[PDB]
């Protein structure tokens, strides 16, 4: 049933470009790790990496809450009138 | 005082009967052990934590900081140029703020708890904010604060600095390092001394960085409760 | 039809397990840098152990948010009791 076929291709494509994106990330993590084994003041910049990683997560959680509010907001609207 | 505080629950008096002290007498006779033990004691166990710290610090290396002193009386040649600091000591009011910013940071080593050393190093930071604000007639910017702090550590020499900063890290409750000042001013002191031995901007920007996300975190931590209640609080009206 | 539905499932599941493995590789390189943090030298334990408290505070907020969602939904369940 080409419904499946056409969705499977879409899911495959999406998995692929997303994977490549995961790879550019992996690559630069490698390129970063290979340098300045110790004490070059590159582990301060490692601390700012831990910063930005915590800053993408903080925001994911924030926007996650705002959407959770809406889902519950309009769901409540349903269970009200219904 | 700690006894009167623990008494007035009785489980706090069970902590009074508990005293880790004998274990400290055992393991600390051979330094990094007592740090993990105290941290474990704090993790296992509300202001009674500050009271237990008040007791244990009063009762329970601390050498070779000279490297800083020689390097500071060295750095005596350094002027508030290239620290680019917004402090003009000509105006009396800021010279009086600087003096007692220093007086504070000196007073640290004299202090009892690590937390009381933390209290000292806030007031130092606060007087620094005043020195800056009075200079430029405008609130300090976070990038201004760090250099100005070093300048206060760079002139005037707190007795046994590195001894103090290692001692606080060793034991004080890392419930510290989350939102609130004394540890943000702390980490600024660390950045200050660490910088002194030959970028600044990075150290300021990174401190701002961490402090914010911790502000935002302690907000979201709440808004969760606010939303949870607000919806529960209200699902049951009708 | 079945054919390209048999082979695409093969390729999709091969893409999924590869992607998920790559993520783990990334998460290990990250953890390695978290382990490059604490050492004997060029430390500023202060900054490092700040960055810790940060990311520790966030990984509770995930339990917080999840449980915020499940606790609001359990409240919705009692609004379903209203009848």
């Amino acid at each position: 049933t080409r419904d499946q076929v056409k969705k499977l291709q879409l899911m495959l494509r999406q998995a692929n470009d997303q994977l490549e994106k995961t790879m550019k990330d992996k690559q630069e993590l490698e390129d970063f790790i290979k340098q300045s084994s110790e004490d070059s003041s590159h582990q301060i910049s490692a601390l700012v990496l831990r910063a930005q990683a915590s800053e993408i997560l903080l925001e994911e959680l924030q926007q996650g809450l705002s959407q959770a509010k809406r889902d519950v907001q309009e769901q409540m609207a349903v269970l009200m009138q219904s | 005082e700690f006894i009167e505080f623990l008494k007035t629950h009785k489980t706090g008096q069970e902590i009074y009967k508990q005293t880790f002290l004998e274990g400290m007498h055992y393991k600390r006779d051979l330094i990094e052990e007592q740090s993990e033990c105290a941290q474990d004691f704090y993790h296992n166990v509300e202001k009674i934590m500050d009271q237990i710290e008040k007791y244990i610090m009063t009762r329970l290396d601390e050498k070779k900081d000279l490297a800083i002193q020689k390097r500071i009386r060295a750095l005596r040649w350094v002027t508030p140029q290239m620290l680019c600091v917004p402090v003009n000591e000509d105006i009396p009011e800021v010279s009086d703020m600087v003096v007692k910013a220093i007086t504070d940071i000196i007073e640290m080593d004299s202090k009892r708890v690590p937390r009381d050393k933390l209290a000292c190093i806030t007031k130092c930071s606060k007087h620094i904010f005043n020195a800056i604000k009075i200079t430029k007639n405008e609130p300090a910017s976070a990038d201004d604060f760090l250099p100005t702090l070093i300048y206060i550590v760079l002139k005037g020499n707190p007795p046994r600095l590195q001894s103090n900063i290692q001692y606080i890290t060793r034991f004080c409750n890392p419930s510290r390092l989350m939102t609130g000042e004394d540890g943000y001013y702390f980490t600024n002191l660390c950045c200050a001394v660490a910088f002194i031995e030959k970028n600044l901007d990075l150290l300021s920007q990174l401190n701002e960085r961490q402090e914010r996300i911790m502000n935002e975190a302690k907000k979201l931590e709440k808004d969760l409760i606010d939303w949870t209640d607000g919806i529960a609080r209200e699902v049951q009206d009708i």
